[PDB]
């Protein structure tokens, strides 16, 4: 119960901040919200405490806080070596436990901005005579490597058969990924239209698929 | 501060995950000990923790389906996951968590991690289908679905065009399955004469397919 | 000087090892001649109890109790389960009972 | 003698205008250096606050 925005840009030194939105039984009561740095293919290591308080090792960078119902960390003085998840954490008492964060992914410079390229396909007529339908969105050619795809049904957006995968280097040293969105058929002609939203920093890219 | 947890890696559902971590430098009663889970994709989970006593302080969504035992003597403490599901596919730490009043508070010296995979099976081939253009320039593409395990070659015309080519990289599904899609951009005017033939390549389940695009 | 003996309370169905970070002995522990009474499992209810002591020593007794208030409502259901808390104090000359305030200090 | 410093505390989803005929100043006032927190609406929740200083 604890939302954390999925991405995060910025340039080298710049500060940048991380929001972790919580309820009114976790951060709206008495508990303390700590954060743990996350290094690629390695173990979380303990950041800020008691909600400022930061451990030996952590530089004067790290600045954080907690505020009504929710906390924020501070990066500022970002060098090359903070590429890293980071998670907020704090105790539900509704959960009677200890609740983290979703993550959000920091990611730094320096190729600039590169909007995504999203190419929708809609199921195979092949695919609809075994009574399965695979809808299929490729994302292509973005930095930094931090998209957040979604999936609408006509207007509802669509909860279950998701199946999207972690960006990873093209050889344009660029991100790239791919979304699965696996229906029944009569799912798939029982509403007008189908559309993949991938969402990245500012960006929003609507393709849609219809029955035709 | 060392923490190292060894055990089970791949198991099929329905068994029973069982873990144990080490520990070096430190000694129990001082903390407790707790076990912290993340799937591959997104979020993490705290499971349960115990300390010297034998106290334990578990989660009550996986309670009647967890047990966490502590060998006081040998520094390790253990786990017992017991019908495991394939949502159970996931990284698993131990750390130490700094005891506060009831259960610990925070997180200091985490583990390094274990992945356990819980997925059923196996040598299997895949589905393919294509991936029709519509309606400058077009992309067009195969479909391969529900292949294990990877790699698979891609091929577009035995080898003959690569120039638009785009292979995209493999997703593990919650079936233990993998799947991917190369798409190809190609100039519209001629869609139209040339015809294309992608030719998956599956050495590990021996199989080979040439499906063919072309428009509706 | 003070000479110590033990009080002799026996406790079941709930915790005795309340403990904390403030006060070190080779990580968390708590005050050396008190216990920290707590619910068996977070959130649970705490069994209302009585315990008793008797003074056979010809000199008074100095007997010490504390009343905890935590950080939040939530906390204190946390520890000791949900509704109201009351703690009764009886003897030949005194009677007192005690409600805590649980709120934020600094 | 007496030198005063505010403490500076905000409040938000109550009310702070609480006064009395006792403390008149041209009209219905209040304590000077107080006030009055009461709650949004007759027989409305308040909620518990936290302010430091």
């Amino acid at each position: 119960a604890l939302t954390q925005p999925p991405s995060v840009s910025g340039a080298p030194g710049q500060r940048v901040t991380i929001s972790c939105t919580g309820s009114s039984s976790n951060i709206g009561a008495g508990f303390d919200v700590h954060w743990y740095q996350q290094l690629p293919g390695t173990a979380p290591k303990l950041l800020i405490y008691g909600n400022s308080f930061r451990p030996s090792g952590v530089p004067d960078r790290f600045s954080g806080s907690k505020s009504g119902t929710s906390a924020s960390l501070a990066i500022a003085g970002l060098q090359a070596e903070d590429e890293a998840d980071y998670y907020c954490q704090s105790y539900d008492s509704s959960l009677s436990g200890v609740v983290f964060g979703g993550g959000t992914k920091l990611t730094v410079l320096g190729q600039p901005k590169a909007a995504p390229s999203v190419t929708l396909f809609p199921p195979s007529s092949e695919e609809l005579q075994a009574n399965k339908a695979t809808l299929v969105c490729l994302i292509s050619d973005f930095y930094p490597g931090a998209v957040t795809v979604a999936w609408k049904a006509d207007s509802s957006p669509v909860k279950a058969g998701v199946e999207t995968t972690t960006p990873s280097k093209q050889s344009n040293n660029k991100y790239a990924a791919s979304s699965y969105l696996s229906l029944t058929p009569e799912q798939w002609k029982s509403h007008r239209s189908y559309s993949c939203q991938v969402t990245h920093e500012g960006s929003t890219v609507e393709k849609t698929v219809a029955p035709t | 501060l060392q923490l190292q947890e060894w055990g089970a890696g791949l198991l099929k559902p329905s068994e029973t995950l069982s873990l144990t971590c080490a520990v070096y430098g430190g000694s129990f009663s001082g903390y407790y000990w707790s076990w912290i889970r993340q799937p591959p994709g997104k979020g993490l989970e705290w499971i349960g923790e115990i300390n010297h006593s034998g106290g334990t302080n578990y989660n009550p969504s996986l309670k009647s389906r967890v047990t966490i035992s502590v060998d006081t003597s040998n520094n390790q403490f253990s786990l017992k996951l017991s019908s495991v599901t394939a949502a159970d596919t996931a990284v698993y730490y131990c750390a130490r968590g700094v005891w506060e009043g009831s259960g610990s508070d925070n997180f200091d010296y985490w583990g390094q991690g274990t992945l356990v995979t819980v997925s059923s099976a196996s040598t299997k081939g895949p589905s393919v289908f294509p991936l029709a253009p519509s309606s400058g320039t077009a992309a067009l593409g195969c479909l391969v679905k529900d292949y294990f395990p990877e790699p698979v070659t891609v091929s577009w015309n035995s080898g003959a065009l690569t120039s638009g080519v785009h292979t995209f990289p493999a997703v593990l599904q919650s079936s233990g399955l993998y799947s991917l899609s190369s798409v190809v951009t190609v100039p519209s005017s001629s869609l139209g004469t040339q015809t294309y033939i992608c030719n998956v390549n599956h050495k590990p389940s021996n199989t080979k397919v040439d499906k063919k695009v072309e428009p509706k | 000087g003070i000479d110590k003996e033990a009080m002799g309370f026996t406790y079941s169905g709930i915790r005795t090892n309340g403990a904390t970070s403030a006060c070190r002995r080779s990580g968390s522990s708590f005050y050396a001649e008190m216990k920290w009474l707590l619910s068996n499992t977070d959130n649970a209810a705490f069994p209302q109890m009585t315990k008793s002591y008797k003074n056979t020593r010809k000199s008074p007794a100095l007997i010490v109790w504390g009343i905890h208030h935590s950080v939040s409502t939530a906390e204190q259901t946390k520890l000791y389960g949900s509704g109201n808390k009351l703690v009764t104090v009886g003897s030949s000359n005194y009677q007192q009972s005690f409600v805590p305030s649980p709120g934020a200090r600094p």
